[PDB]
């Protein structure tokens, strides 16, 4: 048996159902066998000894546990290395870390950074499944604040663009909801309860 | 063998019930099947959206809607008060069996098990359950169902009553304006002790 | 036509079951209906509190209570052992058909499907579900139900067994002292393979 | 009376279904029972693991496995395409009856209620539920169940389809390698409108 | 009576009618008094003297032990019932601001401590926290030990680090008790990862 390639590369989505075709290994001149697998556990891939099509097994793939599998497959009548990356699906609800959030606004200042909100999501870094999308749950009906997503660290930069007169003690406290840019995966939609997180604004 | 079913028919061509109080005419299809299983009746209900207003409920986060069925002393559907505006009838293939119904009283909820205007037995007039809405992205949103059996007869001619209330309260709307196609609830099956024929 | 039901009647005049072994007499109404549907049996069970010791449970957070039904070789109820103290019978209108039961065995769990004292198949003997309690404020309080079929036979006269345990373990009791009136569990319907007639 | 059931028997002697397409031979006992209930069909399904690979699944936190039943135009199981490899048949005691069946069609999903290849009605083809897995420490892990009726006839001979997908996603694996005995899911009962005989 | 003070035990979360113990005397028995006397969690069979449990399920976390004053009729006796603990309380990571720092080019150092709360019995395997690395330690750098005197996660580093390298040493961990969870809370356990940030000292 002659392998058509020394290294094959494929991909399979996270949470892909059972018997989902991961890829096909071509060989010419045959029985195929998975000699070895890194990290060797759990048995998430199945190699058809007749056709060479690597499928997913009933054990659902979790990318948050292992991001890449390395299969050593031998053809018989030499071994080829197959690198199977696992593609991220948005199966993690972002969570705001700081439970004590209190803002402070300088009197009569505009276009200034008010606060930074630290959020954690366990999906792939740099992807739309990880960057936080903030929306105003309540309190900003007056149109004073604006939230941007610092993608370098995935933080919520809350800025103010209106002036404030201290003598007023206007109640600018508001409440925001945090969600990823990409829509949540079908497994975690309908399990998402956007418990609004509050932020108090104190005017100097 | 077909006299043991009273149903609305599988997929009526036109809408057969008015599910929202805001609707001027029929606005969805209420598939409702009742089967005599000994001392019980197995009820099997779901709603298929037809009107645009009803189909747009998929774009909200806090929705509920109620179907009210009222039956006279002979178990015939009171189409004037009930939400379902087409009488129930026996099985004839996949269509309603056009003809006179005499054994309808046998399918209605029992007044001994489920009494009218009795404050000492109010709790035993409720059935509960869950159905599901399948979204465009295949995610299943649960819908709580409350079924009230014969507990209140608003009109004098009402002898039996079934009120089926669907309600969901989710954190993300199942659909957006550009994706909603129709509000189809997965079938819900419940049981109730049936009145004597 | 009525021999396909085997039940306890609808709203018995007096209590027919002793669930709490502390109670000196029957403390609740156990409404149990069994219907033969082909090879399966549909079982429709729930409980209405009568005694005060039984009704006070809604004021507590962690409650559990079981009803045990033991049946002899022919499917008759052993009232000397079972929680239910009134023998089951067929449907006669809204009551029990006073008469001899000859086909009780057909309503009993299959010893083939649910064996006794067989560890290798122990897991086959369990069924689970959820019922609800309607609070004085109209909220649905979930109650877990565990059903165990013919898995153990303590008394030698027992040939079939059905244990139904209602339990809830939450952080806040469904009622407070001044509001708790009665404990009524929403009907639970479970299917089990039935013994050959 | 026996002609109202179509089932795989109770506790088949040997594995009769191949859930995992990787497995070489039959790897589970699929107990399935379809009963006519008027216009509906009551489906009663669960699985008993047999092969070692199948039972390993109790040691993993996230799993899913599917069983496909394809039926021809007459209601006879396509054993070479479906997961179940033993044809369904009527009741003969606890075992499958031996003989031909002419009314298997009546047991099939209604192609009117559940159409093939109609996107506008796709949502109608889903049913959802939850069964349980009883572990060695007497804890019932939930299992999501997705039943898809007629949606896609892959082969020209497939006239009806039932696809039952079990899945679980937990935070603690129900078993460990040294305690896993057998993957047995509790019975699941669902209902679907049946095709005209 | 055969003993002025009897002593038995019953497990928390036990089902109805679990034989807590039997009161022997040398006869009609009766509970003269209870303490704390609420809820009514035990039942005394007056004919045989056997104390069983009732539908009102026990909770060790609410009451560690019960004292009963009983009588025999044809004198008073004491009965002390100890509620045995079961692992029905999931640990909670008290502190949310968990940002550790690693000194440049150091090994065998205590990076930080993770505070953990568990409502179960103190000093048992139902209360000690067992830590595992959900992610961020695939290269085998950090080590977490359970300090049982305080039930704290001692987070230490054994591997070198170069500040110029600025390796991403942040990691997410999960918490569970040393003993397996009770059957009432398994299948509800959801090990959400708790992140800890590892700052690299200049």
């Amino acid at each position: 048996p002659v392998f058509t390639q020394d290294v094959f590369v494929g991909s399979v989505e996270e949470l892909s159902a059972a018997h989902t075709l991961v890829m096909k290994i071509n060989a010419t001149d045959i029985s195929y066998r998975i000699v070895s697998l890194e990290p060797a556990y759990p048995p998430v891939f199945y190699l058809n000894k007749d056709t060479g099509e690597i499928y997913t097994t009933s054990v659902t793939l979790d990318r948050e546990e292992h991001s890449s599998y390395t299969l050593t497959v031998e053809a018989r009548d030499k071994q080829a290395q197959v690198q199977i990356r696992i593609l991220d699906v948005n199966d993690n609800i972002p969570v705001v870390e700081n439970k004590v959030l209190e803002g402070m606004v300088e009197e009569n200042q505009v276009n200034v950074e008010v606060t930074r909100i630290k959020v954690f999501d366990a999906d792939e870094i740099g992807s739309d499944n990880w960057l936080a999308n903030f929306t105003f749950a309540s309190g900003n009906e007056g149109g004073y604040f604006h939230i941007e997503t610092d993608a370098q660290t995935n933080e919520g930069i809350v800025t103010l663009i209106k002036e404030v007169d201290y003598e007023e003690m206007k109640n600018l406290d508001f409440s925001v909801i945090v969600a990823n840019k990409a829509a949540f995966h079908k497994s975690i939609r309908s399990k998402y309860k956007p418990t609004p997180i509050p932020i108090k604004v104190k005017v100097k | 063998d077909n006299i043991n079913t009273l149903w609305t028919g599988v997929n009526p061509t036109e809408a057969n019930c008015q599910i929202m109080n805001s609707s001027e005419s029929n606005d969805c299809k209420l598939i409702l099947t009742l089967v005599k299983t000994g001392a019980l009746v197995t009820a099997f209900v779901y709603v298929i959206g037809v009107s645009n207003n009803f189909n747009m409920l998929t774009t909200h986060r806090n929705i509920n809607f109620t179907a009210e069925l009222f039956f006279d002393s002979t178990g015939n559907l009171l189409t004037r008060l009930s939400s379902l505006k087409t009488p129930l009838n026996h099985k004839s293939g996949q269509n309603m069996a056009t003809g006179a119904i005499t054994n309808a009283k046998g399918f209605m909820p029992s007044t001994t098990a489920y009494p009218f205007n009795d404050n000492s037995r109010e709790k035993e007039n409720y059935i509960y359950g869950t159905c599901y809405y399948t979204a465009s992205d295949r995610t299943a949103f649960p819908i709580d169902i409350s079924v009230m059996l014969n507990r209140r007869a608003i009109n004098d001619e009402t002898s039996y009553c079934i009120r089926i209330t669907w309600s969901w309260n989710t954190g993300d709307a199942p659909e957006v304006q550009t994706s909603a196609t129709t509000l189809v609830t997965s079938p819900f099956t419940f049981y109730y002790i049936r009145e004597d024929d």
